[PDB]
């Protein structure tokens, strides 16, 4: 039973609102962040699923993803994870427009595919990878967060759990996107979005920059017309690179590598390079 | 006309009364609705005692393409045309992006038709002329188009009105958008669908659509079924394959007059260039009659929204 009361948690300064919450600056021995889910009265048979869920993410430790401290039901449902400090990859990339050396873009990409194999090893599918979601602890180590987490993700109707679909779209695989192909997500739609990740990393760029319409690449991506376009991958990059985003994102999953083979090619090219 | 230049020029002396926007002027009063992109308030500027809706959006974007924004939209400063909802001022602080507009008291037309389950034809007629008008305004007078018309942006207010609003002014704020959360429904022309915005034609589609969806009070895709119609949960992606590869929504058979059910059609035709434009549905026959028509609009919102008759 790992609840927490009311009067435990000081929720303190808004700060932000994702796809199935919003995050306040708490504390809870220390700073945390408390995400006030959307999910507002939830069922004794959706929360019997949320504990379980719970359980699982407790059990979880690793040096590149965020500590899951457990959860609240007291005012509203809730989840308690560690606060990190300075910026998530996607304002580094995105915002602040941060400098890295190539040497340390390349071990972005090391730290989270190793954090995702550690997931993946525990069974867990994140279902939510995108540079919003990684943030750099003392602009040193990547951490990954939001992972997980599908029971409250998914709104539900009593005992049916049917994933009407949430997220950002840029990092959806397209089974993903069409919802069609009984549990769409799995191992490899989070790798296909590690692979637009990489795409972030070697371009400086989200995909589809020319598009500026969120139904038409719902669509098209879904479709299988719109992929994004790899031209636009910086010149001073590894080929051995280039190639390893191309696999993440082939159309069909089954394409696509697991993170096993993942991390083991960007160990491979990160030796071999200065 | 008369009534109309009055008023028109009745903003511009209000508005001249406002100076710089800084966010230490206003005091917020009551929250008006929400968005999945911002959210708008109903707020009083303390330096010239207006009441105008606020509207927050927070983007994270880089501060170059935050700053264009901000200026892209003071073009809108430039729009003014019964049609469209008044403009006082965007600015940007604390994270967010500020519009400041004229406040409706009516709300948007899709509040309006949940207190109203269905609009009826007479009145939807008037709301088309408007529409027509004003993405007319918009088409000539600044050739920019709207992009986004749906109930949530035609607005209504009190003195009988209907202004559009949240229409496409700021091309970086278009791109921006684009890296959304997805919504639940699309009104999206199945041509945007899969290649780009032709023209004013694109926003018809949408006010097609949005005339179905408020004369018979349900998101019209899929078309209603064989009994749920006699009684007078899709993914998103489906949706959206059925606008660009299935047949388009039609009004039901008999509670319609032909003329009003014609005119959809004509909108919602899939080729943008079979479809109908703007100078064809301005004097369609539904249009034409809906004109000669003297309907009561400000009483018929106030009533269905539930305050007491006006004027
Ligand atoms: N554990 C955390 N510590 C510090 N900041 C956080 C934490 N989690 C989220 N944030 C920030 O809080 C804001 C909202 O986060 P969040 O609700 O996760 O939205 P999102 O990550 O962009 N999309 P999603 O995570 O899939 O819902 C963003 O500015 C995040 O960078
Ligand atoms: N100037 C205004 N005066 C009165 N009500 C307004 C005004 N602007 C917006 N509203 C209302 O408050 C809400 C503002 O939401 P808005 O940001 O336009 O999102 P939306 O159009 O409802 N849906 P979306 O486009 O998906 O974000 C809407 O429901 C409107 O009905
Ligand atoms: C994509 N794009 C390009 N230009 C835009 C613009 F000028 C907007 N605003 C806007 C326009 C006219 C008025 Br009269 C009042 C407004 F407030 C909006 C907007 O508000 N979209 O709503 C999203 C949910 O928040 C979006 C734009
Ligand atoms: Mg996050
Ligand atoms: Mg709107």
């Amino acid at each position: 039973d790992w609840e927490i009361p009311d009067g435990q948690i000081t929720v303190g300064q808004r700060i932000g609102s994702g796809s199935f919450g919003t995050v306040y600056k708490g504390k809870w021995h220390g700073d945390v962040a408390v995400k006030m889910l959307n999910v507002t009265a939830p069922t004794p048979q959706q929360l019997q699923a949320f504990k379980n869920e719970v359980g699982v993410l407790r059990k979880t430790r690793h040096v590149n993803i965020l500590l899951f401290m457990g959860y609240s039901t007291k005012p509203q449902l809730a989840i308690v994870t560690q606060w990190c400090e300075g910026s998530s990859l996607y304002h580094h990339l995105h915002i602040i427009e941060t400098k890295f050396e190539m040497i340390k873009l390349i071990d972005i990409a090391r730290q989270t595919a190793q954090g995702m194999d550690y997931l993946h090893a525990k069974s867990i599918i994140h279902r939510d990878l995108k540079s919003n979601n990684i943030f750099l602890h003392e602009d040193l180590t990547v951490k990954i967060g939001d992972f997980g987490l599908a029971t409250v993700k998914s709104r539900w109707s009593g005992s049916h759990q049917f994933e009407q679909l949430s997220g950002s779209i840029l990092w959806m695989a397209p089974e993903v996107i069409r919802m069609q192909d009984k549990n769409p997500y799995s191992f490899q739609s989070d790798v296909y979005a590690f692979g637009i990740v990489l795409y972030e990393l070697m371009t400086g760029q989200l995909p589809y920059s020319n598009i500026n319409n969120r139904d038409q690449i719902i669509f098209m991506v879904g479709r299988g017309y719109l992929s994004p376009d790899l031209s636009k991958v910086r010149s001073n990059c590894p080929k051995a690179m280039k190639r390893l985003m191309a696999e993440c994102l082939k159309k069909k999953r089954d394409e696509r590598p697991l993170f096993p083979q993942i991390l083991a090619s960007i160990e491979l090219l990160a030796r071999s390079l200065p | 006309d008369e009534q109309q230049r009055k008023r028109l020029e009745a903003f511009l002396t209000q508005k001249q009364k406002v100076g710089e926007l800084k966010d230490d002027d206003f005091e917020k009063i009551s929250e008006l609705g929400a968005g999945n992109g911002g959210v708008v308030f109903k707020v009083s500027h303390k330096p010239s005692g207006l009441v105008m809706a606020r509207k927050l959006i927070h983007l994270e974007i880089k501060p170059a393409i935050r700053n264009q924004i901000i200026r892209e939209l003071q073009v809108l400063h430039e729009c003014n045309s019964p049609y469209i909802v008044g403009f006082y001022g965007a600015f940007y602080s604390d994270g967010e992006i500020s519009i400041c507009m004229e406040h409706m008291d009516g709300g948007s037309l899709d509040q309006v038709l949940k207190k109203a389950g269905r609009i009826p034809e007479q009145i939807l007629g008037k709301v088309s002329i408007a529409v027509i008008k004003g993405l007319t305004y918009l088409r000539e007078k600044h050739k920019i188009m709207h992009r986004d018309v749906k109930p949530s942006n035609i607005l209504v207010n009190s003195r009988g009105e209907i202004k559009l609003c949240d229409f496409g002014v700021s091309g970086q704020l278009i791109d921006a958008m684009a890296n959304a959360f997805v919504g639940t429904r699309s009104y999206m022309s199945p041509e945007r669908l899969q290649g780009t915005h032709y023209s004013v034609q694109s926003d018809i589609w949408s006010m097609g659509l949005s005339l179905v969806e408020m004369a018979v009070g349900r998101y019209p895709i899929p078309p209603p079924d064989a009994k749920e119609l006699e009684l007078m949960p899709m993914a998103i992606f489906e949706l959206l394959d059925y606008i660009v590869n299935e047949p388009p929504p039609k009004l039901p058979s008999g509670v319609f007059s032909l003329e009003f059910q014609d005119f959809v059609n004509k909108c919602l035709i899939k080729n943008p260039a079979e479809r109908a434009d703007l100078k064809q549905l301005m004097v369609h026959a539904f249009i034409k009659r809906s004109d000669a028509e003297e309907v009561d609009f400000a009483g018929w919102l106030c009533s269905t929204i539930g305050l007491n008759q006006p004027s």
